[PDB]
This record gives C-alpha cells, structure tokens and sequence, in this order.
C-alpha cells in the first residue's frame, strides 16, 4: 500500500482534511490505508470510510448513468452510428466503478467484518457490503448477475436480522440500512411492494420509539425517517 | 433517484 | 502517452462525453492525447482543452486554499501543535496542481504556440500560458517566484498586444484575456490600480463596439463584460 | 474570489 509508511493517526487526520477540501478520492485512499493497519475502526472512523467511498462511487455512478443514457439513445431506431466510442468510454467508467467496489468489498472481507462483534460495527459493515454489491448489480449484465444481486440481498438481510435483535428501531444505522435495503428491493430486485412495505414498517416503528430519545438523537433519527417518507412519496 | 445513505 | 493508440477523432468525441459526464480529469487526459497527435486544434477543440484543464486545476486550487487556510490557522498564536500533517497534505495537493500546470504549459510550448498564426488561436494559447503561470504563482514561495510572475505577465502582455492589433474590442477571447490579466494585476502583481484601469478601459471600449454585433455575438460579448463589471464592483 | 474565464 502506498500508505503503508504513514502513521494510522496521520491517515485519519488527513482523511478529515481531505473531507474539508472535498477531495474524496484522497479521503478514500487515506481511509483504505488506515483500515490496512489492521486495527478495528471506531464509530467516527467508520463514518469517514463510508463518506469517502460513498462520494467516490457516487460520482462514478452518476457519470455511468449519463454515459449509459447516451449509449441507449445511440442504439435506438434512426440514430446515426457514432462508432464504438460511447460503449468504450461507458466501459471505462464502469470498470473503474467496479474496481472501487471490489476495493471496498475487499476491505470488508479482509478483515473488517470478521472482527466486528458489536451491533453498531457489524451492522454498519454488512450494510456497506450490501451497498457495494448493489452498485455492482446496477452495472451487471453477465453470468454472475444473479449471484451479485443475491450477495447484496444476503448482506443486507444479515444486517437486518442483527439490527432487529440488537438495536432500537430509531437507531440511525438501522434506519439507514432499512432505507437502502428498501431501495435495493425497488431498483435491483424488481420488488416494489417489498420496498414500500419495508420503508413504511421501518418509519412507523421508529415513530413509536421517538419518545425515548433526547433532542439530539431525535434530530438524527427523524432526518433518516424523512428520507424513508421521501421515497414512499416517490413510489406511491 | 431515491434516497440512500 | 496512454492515449497514443486512440484515434484523434475518438479522443475528441470522448472528451465531449467526459464533459457531459462531468469527468474533467478524463476530459483533460483525452484532450492531452489529442494535442499530442501533433495537428493544430480547431476553435471548438481549443475550447475543450481549456474547459477540461480549467475544471481540473480549479478544483485543485479550491482544495489548496482550504488547506492553506487551515495551515495558516495552525501557525497562529495559541494554536495547538497538530504535527506535520496539514503542511504535508497541502504540499501533496500543491505538487499535484503544479504537475497539471506544467503539463498544460508543456502542451503550449510543445508545440501549440509556435504553430498558432491566427490571432484567435495565438491569443487563446498565450492567455492560457499566462493563466497557468498565474496558478503556479499563487502557490510559489521559492527563488523562482518572481520569474514565475514575470512569465505570466509576459505571456499575457504578448496576448494583449496581438489582441489589440488583430481583434475587435468585443471579441470574447480579447475580453476574457483582459479579465484574467486584470485579475493577475490585482491578485498576483499587487497592482490593484492597473487591474481596475484595465477592466474599466476594456469594458468601455467593448461597450462602444457592441453596435456592430449580431444578437448572438452581443450575448457572448456582454456575458464577459458583466464579469468585468462584477470585478470592478468587488474592487471599488 | 474575482471572476476569470
Ligand atoms: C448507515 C448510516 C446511517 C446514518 C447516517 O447518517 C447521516 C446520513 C446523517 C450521515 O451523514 N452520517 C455520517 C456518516 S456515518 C449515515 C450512514
Ligand atoms: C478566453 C475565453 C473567452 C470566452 C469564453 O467564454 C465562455 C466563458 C462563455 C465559455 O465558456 N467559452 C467556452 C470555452 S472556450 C471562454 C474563454
Ligand atoms: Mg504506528
Ligand atoms: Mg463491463
Ligand atoms: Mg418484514
Ligand atoms: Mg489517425
Ligand atoms: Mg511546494
Ligand atoms: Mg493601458
């Protein structure tokens, strides 16, 4: 690793600086170096890792969608043949996205998940595993497409099972997991009814538990609850 | 697109 | 060059796709490959080259400013010592910025400028040369700082001399050159009076020539004239 | 920052 010679604490400090500078590729490389030191991550450090890669892959996905749209239009009836360039460049972006997802999944498998015993860490990492398989699924077309979808489903389902046993229904990680597993059902698994049921049940069970929270916890939980409602509004 | 976190 | 095996026209097509996808690093690498084919650039291709690198270096400069601000604060009286990390990461970003500027200046010197005979190409490239020396000047602190400032000044001045002889006062390239040379005077050369005089004279001489233009040319010229007025408002 | 193009 090009980060092997840098102190763990200095990698963490630089990831925070890269975030303030909106340099998310650097942020991700610093956090990859920190993970590769081999020690478990704290709650704040897991946040830095997830923010960095979410921003990197989010930009890649937005670019891939622009390029896929152009490519689909070029394959319509009456379109002038522009040659292989649109497909090639969509493939270039796709391969770079797949590379980032494989990197994150590699960090989770070697060895973040196996050392994560507390619900707050284990659910967070298994949600991330479902998220990055989901991004692989968004671009998948080959023999392994169903297996990529099932890998996402399996990781999300293990996270859900732990979160229901070990976390209150307002826990922001539990809420965000349910938000994203619901989007998996709607966009990836062609299961809009399951997506809507999960978002609604998650919202209602959180609502009933808000009374237990402090003002600051209430703010955190209701922010994610509003994202569930936003999706329900989009889908109904 | 729908919201994720 | 990693782009040596790709057709010039396919590099240009992919630069346009990268622009639509907001993938400006890719856009710049595609345009570097196109320049390295050795043929002169058309007006549209010069625009693609300048848009790509302006966006790449603009992001670098914004990150450098965030980091420099943090570093300056850490060097104030009463600040807790955070170690070398802020300086190191500011240096990392700075070195990457300098690398991009050297790449652009290299394309201009080998061999865009020497083959550019028409005013519209030669002024555009000499403005770019002044711009990228100016970005080097923004971060310069060493023995060569005055020489970097003078390189920017010299390129801008040659561009101004050609533009005054060969272009109408409303030409958008002439206007943009004057806009940026005025910013050079204000920010780099510590000459705010020269910056204000140049912006005002450029604005007034363009105003007097608007009557010669079509509606579309008028729209192009007045857009840049408004940037001159915006700067004058900021400075007065 | 001031405007440039
Ligand atoms: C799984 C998950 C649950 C809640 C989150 O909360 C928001 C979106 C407010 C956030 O930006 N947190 C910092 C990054 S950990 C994020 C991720
Ligand atoms: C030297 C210069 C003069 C005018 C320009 O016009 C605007 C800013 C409207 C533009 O985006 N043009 C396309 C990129 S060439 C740009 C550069
Ligand atoms: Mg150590
Ligand atoms: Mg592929
Ligand atoms: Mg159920
Ligand atoms: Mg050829
Ligand atoms: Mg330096
Ligand atoms: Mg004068």
């Amino acid at each position: 690793g090009a980060m092997g010679s840098m102190e763990r604490a200095s990698l963490i400090q630089k990831a925070k600086l890269a975030e303030q500078a909106e340099r998310y590729e650097d942020m991700a490389a610093f956090m990859k170096g920190a993970v590769e030191k081999g020690e478990e991550l704290s709650n704040e450090e897991r946040c830095l890792l997830s923010v960095a890669y979410k921003n990197v892959v989010g930009g890649q996905r937005a670019a891939w969608r622009v390029l896929s749209s152009i490519e689909q239009k070029s394959n319509e009836e009456g379109s002038e043949e522009k040659g292989p360039e649109v497909r090639e460049y969509r493939e270039k972006v796709e391969t770079e996205l797949q590379g980032v997802c494989d990197t994150v999944l590699g960090l989770l498998d070697s060895h973040l998940i196996k050392e994560a015993g507390d619900a707050e860490s284990r659910v967070f990492y298994l949600k991330m595993k479902g998220d990055y398989y989901r991004y692989l699924a968004e671009v998948a077309t080959g023999d392994d497409k169903k297996r990529i979808i099932d890998s996402a489903r399996s990781a999300y389902q293990e996270a859900m099972d732990i979160s229901k046993k070990e976390m209150p229904p307002t826990n922001p990680i539990r809420l965000g997991l349910a938000l994203n597993f619901s989007v998996f059902h709607y966009e990836i698994a062609n299961s809009p009814e399951e997506a809507i049921s999960l978002a609604k049940t998650t919202f209602d069970e959180a609502m009933a538990d808000l009374h237990t929270l402090s003002e600051d916890s209430y703010k955190d939980s209701t922010l994610i609850m509003q994202l569930l409602r936003d999706n329900l509004t989009l889908w109904t | 697109f729908p919201a994720t976190v």
